[PDB]
């Protein structure tokens, strides 16, 4: 037998946007000081994910905008990052997240756009890398993460562009997949990260499409779904990242959208809403966000247009003026 | 009343370290309400346990009086920072802050840096695939170094680290964090050295055997064999690549319907391709 | 490639009886060991519940891989191991228990037996010994037995279930579960 998830003849195979949308509004509404406590280490990321999936469905008006954007403004530091949340330490991860809070809402004045811009600056090494906070973790995702909150500032160039596009390149494998650093396990999530910013940086034609795409098409099972790695099980979140980095590529029609549409709505609750990583497990905010922009990738008339690199309606994208090209 | 209660704990686990150095791992048992005068932190022997009854009172205070420290509304003592930051990662690895706070106290001579070491290696068997844990190891390692054969201190170190990747790689199947980390340490710590890199090619034979499905495992068998090229120009390397070739096989015949093996077989055939 | 479980059961009219067993809970984490020991003794016997006299099924869900040999006559056997663990080899191991059972046991002991009752060690030395697929006798008289007989499959354990029958009011209205591990399995399905 193959590692793999089988969907059942009573699972959910219609879209339950209704139900989507009362789940993200219902949820932190319960008073748990523990899974607050647990999670608010990346609740700048948190509200992403919660605000995006509002935003598609378009409902983002039944979220709390000011209480959000004054939350932000209270969790950029003196040295110009913005963390997790009150009281944590600045990180690119929260930073981009802020910022692409920060850009559906069209509210980017709110925080000292130039002392983002100069926090990005400082964690670029001599290579091209880039860390994640001051403390010097290297990774392709802050690679990623660099260049996608100064896209949505509108500076992209305040970075070395040449150096950065130069160190994501040399972290491409054999099977034409990237991964944490020069050397490491090709990973789809990665994948995701560094196709994204070859999108922005605009080098896209140094990417074997055919090669980095066969090795993203193997990445589906016969359930329909999609894993990061082989001998996964398949999981909405890489369902996504395999699905938009397709996108990216161009060579999205390769792989069967009947069948990963199938396996998107069977993650779905019924009963409370939501999407959860396999059938049958607890749902959350963040494959809520993932299951949703898979559906919207895959041509859900009900779903706004989504982004494959910034993970964002593409009518906000559209505002600022930021569509990297993608391979045709 | 609930606030002395915490502070119960905390000592009951600062003091549990005093009983036993060292300790196996670190679990959690379901007590749906507290015993009677009994400590909600229960070793025995090695092992040691928690209580649920605890962690829904115990986390959020922790959690509280560490972000009162970031944003000065209230002073912890040196011994307290210790104290706070090492119950919090027993139960969230993932709280960035909280090593950072760790990184601050070493850097300042204050805490001792295998200490981290330690307390990392406890954070690996709950939360084995915890990346904050394995970032913040990197910087301690990084740290440890300039304070071509590497030091026998840190010979003893890197095998160190082996035996924790190899460990969290046990209990999360391919774990991607744990080999990716294993990796990063043969690249610095051991700078790619060809004595190393071939003792670690047999201790990882048996378990490729006794774990197929686990391409993260089996992509540690790939790094070895490139980096054992890039520092010849004494040991044959394509009589290596005759072995590996082989024993990938073998595991194939043996159980079948595994692509990780036919992946390692392509990773394996390019390798061989590409030294003429 | 490791084996959790390996129990020998019989199944009369009433309930299964357990008979013998022996569990490895080596891999798993220190605190869960005493709960996932009685899982694997709780599933063995609605495992033996629904299987019908002289067939064999295997169900697949998440980690566990549960295979049964309930023979033509009442007693059976179940034996729990990964998915990476091969499907039939662990059936070699289960028919060759089966055989060796009957020779130790009679048949009037059967239907009374008991883990403090039943005479027969060999279960944690095989448990042990057939770790690894490597090392095993290679039976032909039963492995080409084997080879001709096709296994039923269940997706889920809710695949045998009755279509109102639910897992979850089986796990807090089983009598060998404990309230640790009744707690224990509410905490482990409502997390992930
Ligand atoms: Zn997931």
């Amino acid at each position: 037998p193959q590692k793999d998830v089988i969907i059942k003849s009573d699972a959910p195979d219609t879209l339950l946007l209704e139900k989507h949308a009362d789940y993200i509004a219902s949820y932190g509404s319960k008073k748990d000081d523990y899974e607050y406590c647990m999670s608010e280490y990346l609740r700048m990321s948190g509200i992403y994910w919660g605000l995006t999936v509002m935003d598609l469905m378009g409902q983002l008006h039944r979220m709390n905008r000011e209480e959000i954007l004054a939350f932000i403004k209270s969790c950029q530091h003196e040295c110009g990052g913005i963390s997790a949340s009150i009281g944590h330490d600045p990180h690119l991860l929260y930073t981009l997240s802020a910022v692409q809070i920060l850009t559906l809402y069209d509210s980017i004045n709110v925080i000292d756009v130039n002392k983002v811009v100069e926090y990005v600056k400082g964690l670029q090494k001599e290579d091209g890398s880039f860390a994640g906070d001051i403390w010097g973790e290297i990774d392709t995702r802050f690679s990623f993460c660099a260049v996608a909150t100064l896209a949505l500032l509108g500076k992209l160039d305040a970075i070395n562009v040449e150096k950065a596009i130069e160190f994501v390149l040399s972290c491409m494998n054999f099977d034409g997949g990237f991964g944490c650093r020069p050397g490491s396990e090709s990973h789809a999530g990665q994948i995701y990260c560094c196709t994204g910013f070859l999108a922005i940086t605009s080098q896209l034609h140094q990417v074997n499409s055919d090669l980095l795409g066969w090795w993203l098409c193997e990445r589906q099972l016969p359930s329909g779904g999609l894993n990061g790695r082989p001998e996964k099980l398949p999981d909405v979140c890489y369902s996504w990242w395999v699905l938009a980095s397709l996108k990216i590529i161009g060579r999205l029609h390769w792989i069967d959208r009947e069948k990963l549409r199938n396996f998107i709505l069977a993650c779905q609750d019924e009963e409370t809403g939501g999407f959860a990583d396999r059938p049958g497990d607890m749902v959350d905010p963040f494959h809520t966000l993932f299951g949703i922009a898979g559906l919207s990738l895959l041509g859900e008339e009900q779903i706004k247009p989504v982004n494959p690199v910034f993970c964002m309606p593409e009518e906000v994208l559209q505002r600022v003026n930021v569509q990297p090209e993608l391979v045709s | 009343e609930v606030a002395v209660l915490v502070q119960r704990v905390v000592k009951d686990i600062t003091n549990a370290f005093r009983r036993n150095p060292h300790i196996d791992e670190i679990g959690l048992i379901p007590c749906p309400e507290a015993r009677y005068n009994r400590s909600p932190i229960v070793l025995v022997e090695n092992k040691l346990g928690v209580e649920s009854w605890c962690v829904k009172f115990l986390l959020p205070y922790v959690h509280n009086k560490l972000l009162l420290y970031r944003t000065r509304k209230q002073w912890l003592n040196r011994d307290e920072l210790i104290d706070v930051t090492c119950t919090l990662l027993l139960l969230n690895p993932d709280f960035t802050t909280a090593w950072n706070v760790r990184k601050e106290l070493i850097l300042s001579g204050t805490l001792n840096p295998i200490k981290d070491l330690h307390l990392g290696k406890l954070a690996l068997t709950k939360f084995p695939k915890s990346p904050e844990t394995w970032i913040h190891r990197r910087w301690v390692l990084q740290q440890l170094i300039q304070e071509t054969i590497p030091t026998e201190r840190a010979q003893r170190l890197i095998q160190e680290e082996m035996e924790v990747c190899g460990e969290a790689a046990g209990r999360y199947p391919s774990n991607y964090n744990a080999w990716s980390h294993r990796i990063w340490v043969l690249q610095h710590l051991a700078k790619l050295d060809v004595k190393i890199l071939l003792d670690e090619l047999s201790s990882t034979k048996h378990w490729a055997s006794m774990h197929v499905s686990d391409h993260s495992g089996f992509h540690y068998r790939q790094f070895l064999l490139k980096s054992l090229i890039s520092q010849t120009v004494r040991i044959n390397l394509p009589h290596l690549l005759e072995e590996e070739v082989e024993f990938s096989t073998d595991l194939i015949d043996s159980y079948p319907g595994h692509e990780t093996l036919w992946c390692h077989r392509r990773h394996i055939f390019y390798l061989q391709h590409h030294l003429n | 490639m490791k084996l959790y479980s390996l129990s020998v059961l019989y199944k009369g009219e009433a309930k299964v009886v357990l008979l013998k067993a022996a569990y490895d809970v080596s891999s798993f984490s220190f605190f869960q060991r005493s709960s996932v020991q009685e899982f694997m003794t709780f599933t063995s016997q609605l495992i033996v519940e629904r299987s019908s006299k002289g067939t064999r099924a295997s169900v697949k869900e998440q980690d566990y891989l549960c295979h049964v040999y309930v023979r033509n006559d009442s007693l059976a056997g179940v034996v729990i191991a990964d998915n990476e663990y091969p499907s039939r080899v662990a059936f070699t191991l289960l028919e060759k228990v089966l055989d060796e059972f009957s020779k130790q046991v009679d048949r009037i002991d059967w239907p009374v037996g008991s883990p403090a009752t039943i005479h027969y060690p060999a279960l944690d030395g095989h448990l042990s010994r057939y770790q690894n697929p490597r090392e095993a006798d290679p039976m032909t008289k039963v492995q080409a037995e084997l080879d001709e007989t096709k296994i039923i499959l269940h997706n889920t354990m809710e695949s045998l279930l009755e279509r109102g029958e639910k897992l979850d009011d089986l796990v807090s209205k089983s009598e060998v579960l404990g309230t640790q591990s009744k707690a224990f399995y509410k905490t482990a399905r409502k997390q992930n």
